[PDB]
């Protein structure tokens, strides 16, 4: 359990990669002591849980500004329990619905700056927040962020009501995070101290 | 621990005449292990065909060691002497051979007389053939002589039975209505027409 | 029809057919051996093929044997070579496939339904000279 | 909960063992309808052998959730249990065996319970026949009138 | 909404320390030691009371029969026992 | 409808016999999508049959009995698969004219070396009954 | 021994109680 | 063809009825001398049909005069016909209805059928000419006892438990039925419906009997105890109950009307007082009759000197009442033997039924 990020590579020379049992974790062959760690570890449908505490939380920090980022309705989104495991498909977690036309800047990471907020302009808005366990090999977040993202939208069986959305990917074995997608404005600075409270 | 009934592997069907039917001119298929025998379950060799025109496309029942112990026929499971069955037969003129009821009794006592038969002959109704030839006693009074093809008649269109055979005369099956159910003449149990135990039509 | 009957094998008006399908567990292997010698190559479009088929529909196998001239063969895999070269040089962003294509509750779909009735993509194809690859 | 406590009263350790079996007397006093009477019984048996501790206090805690034990799943098997224990421990123990089986009868209407102990004391094993005694006069004191 | 997701089929619980509360291997357990049951990602996936008229004043006769004030005194008046199963009412007109 | 595998131009005559292959076409794709249950196991596969012998009748009498279609086309709607090339040899023989398929005359398909039943001439029938056949439902096709 | 006995005359009375019903 | 198919029809109709709204007739008989009910009086039977409770000195015969037999299956229910011995009814569970002369005669007077499940419960009316019969499919069909048509037929939300008459004379269309959802139904057949409703029952209905005329009925449920209720009232002021009953199955009333026989599922018989103090006596108890889970019939015989239980295998348990003590025990048949009732022509004769399908008088 102590060297579990150095075992659990991505790249193996043969190995079939399998998601774990109610997470979604995935598993090159059959390391039964990790497997036992890790089941005892997420025991009591732990990832679930897990991933709609951090849904209902920050769903109630939007539920606070509401009305400053210019908010008719904060949707949560009644979703099958093995949404928080599923990785092939990706409904929306947070339903935005604006009180006004949002200009909404392009698709760019939460740690990108210097974003104009001129691309588009819509009503409607969606979050979406996915769950990985990295390795050691793979511990980057931010592009397997976008790639996810990019992955996703274009995805016509992951489900978004709107094109414009953001999609937070967090790794909870390197307790890393990141997020891509589009921003309207008085967001990022909100979001990105938001979710620092909530890794705090 | 190694022991089993070895296979009915044989030509020359024995059959009666009501069976075998009315053409002398006659096409015949030969299965060679596609069933097992009916009393003793050996895997025996099928012999089917058609002997006439309005058929069942008839075929063997029991094995052919079975029906060479009882002398009755492959397909109408009724003694080839008489046309009689052979309970008829056996309270006629002797009743004491009987047989097991119990499986491994019965497929042993089965692989000790298919033994036999094989030492033997070949073409003989066991023992009770020296005990047989004291016949026309009583039982020839009501033997029949003549082929029988009422019994070779084919099976009744259960379609039409319940009113919804489509095909109409183009249905092979019998477009005639059924007998009585309730009739124990109807029941008529295979295994009780072997033993001759009992049999409603005896 | 044989392939649109027999579903997943559940009606007792098949039921004996059960020993028939059954006893096709010797032959898979040689079915999978000509199915897979017998991809349609990159610029064709649709291939098609004698096969032996059994009357119940058990199995299928390719009853052929491809055979390809030598230097018509090396010459159109050096051309689907320099194709592939352009492709990579000259797509600017390639995306990857999934793995697997269907999802385990997606079904093996009807060809009838789906892919007999629409019209196949463009293959590799490298237009060919009229004066120098006369 | 009770699963997970279940390994915890198999410790050596006296402060571990008091608090323990006051949590299962607060458990078994409060809440019965969550755990099995196959666990409970398991329970007791785990107490028979943490009868045997030096605190009189964690003996009386224990006759305590013998008592609500057989509040809960009532009283034959856990005085069939106590009858079998107190006949086999005939060492520097067991009278407050006999306290429990008192505590037993005496929350759970003796008149049932006295006919098995009334036989109980046909067995001519030298000390069971003491047992019953014992139970029977901490029993009258506990009742009264 | 297809979310098929290949699974870990083998779950590696104790059965003996499950349903007892003890492993006869203990250090040397094999599987892991643990008391649940919860549910599996699998078992998820597939996952004047005859007469009915109006009722004003009323009263309760001694043998638990609900009534009126003037029926209670009529029934008083009438019988020594109730109308519900002819108990010792005793001609109880009391509210 | 039909994928072309030649992915070329048709000839001149194929855009007037083309409707006929079409509700042909859709007739095979009717007996395609019919339910197989309540009629018979084999009965379903005779309108296949029939159907196509009909087509391949149609095709053999645009080239044969009318000569109202070209060689080349003709060659052309055998290799796009529309007409049997060895039903309409077997139709150019004397004694089978009215050939329903292909199948019907294969002596393996008997297990006593035969053919159907609808193949024998009717003054050599000699059972009586609706004579149908197995192999594809047809009705004294001698 | 008596034990096996005791048990074939409580299957026989199970026998007869099967029978029975 | 038509009259082919009508005949073939006619076939499966008869294997139906070998495999056993369609009901069938028994015998040749019908209607006797110039027209007259099979149930009413067979005016054939010994002693005399308007006889009184005590006819002679009871006491316990071992002898067998009909063994009936008809039913296919072990008869739920076991009746007689109104006042006389002069018919009784077998309610047999594949969905049968048989009565006979019950008096040696081997042929059955009238039959019925028409159900789909086992008939539970077996039941007439005051006058005599009406028959309800209670089934497992949660419907009980009242027919004629002479005719073997149904007249009217009931349903229920809940299973159908032991349905019985009303002892009143005014009162014979109302019938008592129990309900598997703690239900007690006063429903009258004129209405359809039921016309009172009673939910203070606890469980399934077993047995509903009239401990007095038209004053209160004991009903008694899954639980182990009897509760007697006015008829059409709310409350109920009579319950008996106790801790060492599991059940109380059987709920009779004895012909002399001074004590309740309760067929308890303790393996005893539970006297209970038929005057106002209807307490139960554990000193007078039958535990030389074992009753465990099993319904019976713990009946009375004339002039309160007999009392009879039933056992699940096969063996009847006789008891004088009167000196309080089991006097003899009748094991004849290899079939299971609940329900019993001495005859109240002839003090020496009882009816019983067997789990093998026959009908025995004693
Ligand atoms: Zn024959
Ligand atoms: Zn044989
Ligand atoms: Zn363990
Ligand atoms: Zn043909
Ligand atoms: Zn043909
Ligand atoms: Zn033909």
């Amino acid at each position: 359990l102590w060297w579990s990020p150095t075992i659990n590579r991505a790249n193996v020379y043969v190995g079939f990669q399998v998601q774990l049992d109610l997470t979604g974790i995935f598993m090159h062959g059959k390391i039964p002591t990790l497997k036992i760690s890790l089941i005892q570890i997420f025991r009591a449908h732990l990832w679930q849980k897990i991933h709609e505490s951090i849904v209902m939380d920050l769903c109630q920090v939007f539920d606070q500004e509401l009305d400053a980022l210019e908010i008719e309705t904060v949707q949560k989104e009644t979703i099958h329990p093995r949404k928080s495991y599923k990785m092939n498909s990706s409904c929306a977690d947070i339903l935005l619905f604006a009180s006004y036309k949002w200009n909404v800047s392009r698709p760019s990471l939460l740690a990108d700056s210097k974003d104009v907020m001129d691309s588009t302009t819509t009503q409607k808005y969606w979050i979406d927040i996915q769950l990985r366990w990295g390795d050691y090999d793979s511990h980057d977040i931010e592009r397997y962020a976008r790639a996810k993202f990019l992955d996703y939208t274009t995805d016509n069986m992951s489900i978004y009501p709107s094109p414009t959305g953001v999609l937070i990917a967090i790794d909870l074995a390197y307790n890393l995070h990141s997020a891509y997608g589009n921003w309207f404005p008085g967001s990022k600075p909100l979001i990105q101290q938001a979710m620092a409270k909530i890794m705090k | 621990t190694y022991n089993r009934q070895n296979w009915e592997d044989a030509d020359f069907p024995i059959l009666c005449q009501t069976c075998l039917g009315e053409n002398p001119y006659i096409r015949m298929t030969k299965e060679k292990y596609g069933k097992e025998c009916k009393i003793c379950a050996r895997p025996f060799t099928v012999f089917r065909w058609c002997p006439g025109v309005r058929m069942r496309f008839k075929k063997t029942e029991v094995c052919q060691t079975c029906s060479k112990l009882k002398n009755v026929c492959q397909t109408c499971l009724l003694d080839l002497e008489y046309g009689l069955p052979i309970q008829v037969r056996d309270a006629g003129l002797s009743f004491k051979d009987d047989m097991p009821k119990s499986d491994v009794n019965k497929e042993y006592y089965t692989q000790n007389m298919e033994r036999e038969i094989s030492n033997s002959d070949g073409t003989r109704p066991v023992g009770m053939l020296g005990k047989a030839t004291s016949t026309s006693d009583m039982l020839l009074k009501l033997a029949r002589t003549t082929p029988y093809y009422k019994r070779n008649r084919p099976h009744i269109c259960s379609f039409w039975v319940k009113g919804e055979c489509k095909r109409g005369e183009e249905c092979p099956y019998r477009h005639e209505k059924p007998t009585d159910p309730d009739d124990p003449l109807a029941d008529q149990n295979i295994k009780d027409r072997y033993y001759g135990i009992n049999d409603p039509v005896a | 029809k044989i392939i649109r009957d027999h579903g997943d094998m559940t009606n007792r008006k098949f039921r004996h057919d059960k020993r028939v399908y059954l006893g096709a567990l010797k032959y898979m292997p040689h079915a999978v051996l000509k199915l897979l010698e017998n991809m349609p190559m990159p610029w064709e479009q649709i291939r098609d093929v004698p096969v032996l088929y059994h009357i119940t529909g058990a199995i299928s196998f390719v009853n052929e044997i491809p055979w390809v001239i030598e230097p018509v063969y090396i010459s159109q895999w050096g051309s689907m070579w320099i194709m592939m070269r352009r492709e990579k040089r000259d797509r600017r962003h390639f995306k990857r496939m999934r793995f697997p294509p269907f999802d385990d509750e997606e079904p093996p779909l009807d060809y009838a339904d789906n892919i007999l009735d629409v019209e196949p993509l463009e293959a590799i194809q490298l237009e060919l000279d009229p004066e120098e690859d006369a | 909960l009770l699963p997970r406590l279940t390994p915890i009263l198999k410790n050596r350790h006296e402060k571990v063992q008091e608090n323990c079996i006051d949590l299962v007397g607060r458990i078994a006093d409060r809440g019965a309808e969550y755990v099995s009477a196959r666990e409970w019984m398991r329970i007791c048996f785990e107490l028979l052998e943490l009868l045997k501790a030096h605190k009189k206090a964690i003996r009386r805690a224990t006759v305590n959730t013998f008592g609500y034990i057989a509040k809960a799943i009532g009283p034959h098997d856990v005085l069939a249990t106590l009858l079998n224990n107190l006949k086999v421990q005939e060492r520097q123990n067991r009278v407050c065996t006999t306290v429990a089986i008192a505590i037993v009868a005496e929350t759970c209407s003796p008149f049932t319970v006295l006919p098995a102990l009334m036989n109980e004391y046909r067995v001519p094993e030298l000390n069971v026949q003491n047992g019953v005694l014992k139970s029977l006069s901490f029993l009258f004191e506990y009742i009264g009138e | 909404l297809r979310a098929t997701v290949r699974w870990d089929y083998q779950p590696d619980i104790c059965k003996d320390y499950k349903e007892t509360g003890f492993c006869g291997f203990g250090d040397s357990c094999k599987f892991l030691h643990d008391r649940s049951d919860y549910k599996h990602g699998w078992q998820i996936e597939r996952e004047c009371f005859i007469c009915r008229q109006s009722f004003q004043n009323p009263v309760v006769t001694k043998c638990r029969h609900y009534f009126c004030e003037s029926c209670a005194l009529q029934h008083f008046r009438t019988t020594p026992r109730c109308y519900v199963c002819d108990q010792q009412t005793n001609g109880v007109f009391n509210p | 409808p039909k994928v072309k595998r030649s992915r070329k131009a048709p000839p001149d005559g194929w855009e007037l016999i083309e409707p006929t292959l079409d509700e042909l076409d859709q007739k095979m794709r009717e007996a395609e999508t019919e339910p197989h249950e309540g009629k018979r196991k084999v009965e379903s596969l005779w309108p296949i049959f029939r159907i196509h012998h009909q087509k391949t009748r149609y095709i053999f009498d645009l080239f044969y009995k009318r000569k109202a279609i070209s060689r080349e086309l003709y060659e052309y709607c055998i290799k796009e698969g529309y007409a049997d090339k060895n039903l309409i040899a077997k139709w150019k023989k004397q004694g089978y004219e009215n050939l329903c398929c292909l199948r019907c005359i294969q002596t393996r398909d008997t297990n006593f070396g035969t053919n159907c039943i609808c193949r024998v001439p009717k003054s050599k029938l000699e059972v009586g009954r609706i004579i149908e056949c197995t192999h594809c439902g047809c009705r004294g096709c001698s | 021994k008596a034990r096996e006995k005791q048990l074939e005359e409580a299957r026989r009375l199970a026998a007869l109680q099967k029978r029975r019903e | 063809s038509e009259e082919e198919q009508k005949e073939l029809d006619e076939i499966t109709a008869k294997r139906q009825k070998k495999g056993k709204e369609k009901t069938i007739l028994h015998v040749k008989e019908m209607y006797d001398y110039q027209g007259r009910s099979y149930l009413h009086i067979p005016q054939d039977v010994g002693v005399n049909l308007r006889s009184t409770m005590p006819p002679e000195k009871c006491y316990l015969p071992k002898k067998q005069i009909h063994v009936w037999s008809g039913h296919t299956k072990g008869v739920s229910a076991v009746r007689l016909f109104p006042l006389s011995g002069h018919l009784l009814l077998s309610c047999s569970m594949d969905c049968k209805i048989k009565l006979w002369e019950v008096y040696g005669e081997r042929r059955c007077l009238r039959t019925f059928i028409g159900h789909s499940k086992a008939v539970r419960d077996i039941c007439f009316n005051t006058a005599g000419t009406q028959f309800l019969s209670a089934a497992y499919d949660r419907y009980l069909k009242l027919w004629d006892t002479e005719t073997g048509q149904c007249i009217s037929r009931f349903t229920n939300r809940k299973v159908p438990y032991c349905v019985k008459f009303n002892p009143d004379e005014d009162k014979q269309n109302l019938f008592v039925a129990g309900m598997s959802d703690k239900k007690i139904v006063q429903w009258d057949i004129r209405s359809g419906e039921i016309v009172q409703e009673y939910d203070r029952h606890l469980g399934a209905v077993n047995t509903i009997v009239f401990v007095d005329e038209n004053r209160r009925f004991v009903s008694t449920s899954d639980d182990k105890s009897l509760r007697v209720w006015e008829w059409d009232i709310p409350v109920d002021f009579k319950y008996i109950a106790e801790p060492s009953m599991h059940s109380m199955p059987a709920v009779t009333l004895s012909p002399n009307g001074k004590w309740l026989a309760c067929q308890s599922m303790d393996n005893q018989i539970l006297i209970f007082g038929a005057q106002n103090r209807f307490r139960l006596n554990k000193k007078k108890i039958f535990k030389g009759h074992m009753v465990a889970g099993y319904a019976c019939q713990v009946d009375f015989s004339p002039d309160m000197s007999y009392v009879i239980s039933g056992d699940g295998n096969g063996k009847l348990n006789i008891w004088d009442w009167k000196t309080t003590k089991l006097y003899s025990r009748f094991k004849a048949h290899d079939k299971v033997c609940i329900g019993a009732v001495w005859h109240p022509h002839e003090t020496s004769k009882v009816i019983t039924c067997g789990w093998d399908g026959l009908i025995k008088l004693w």
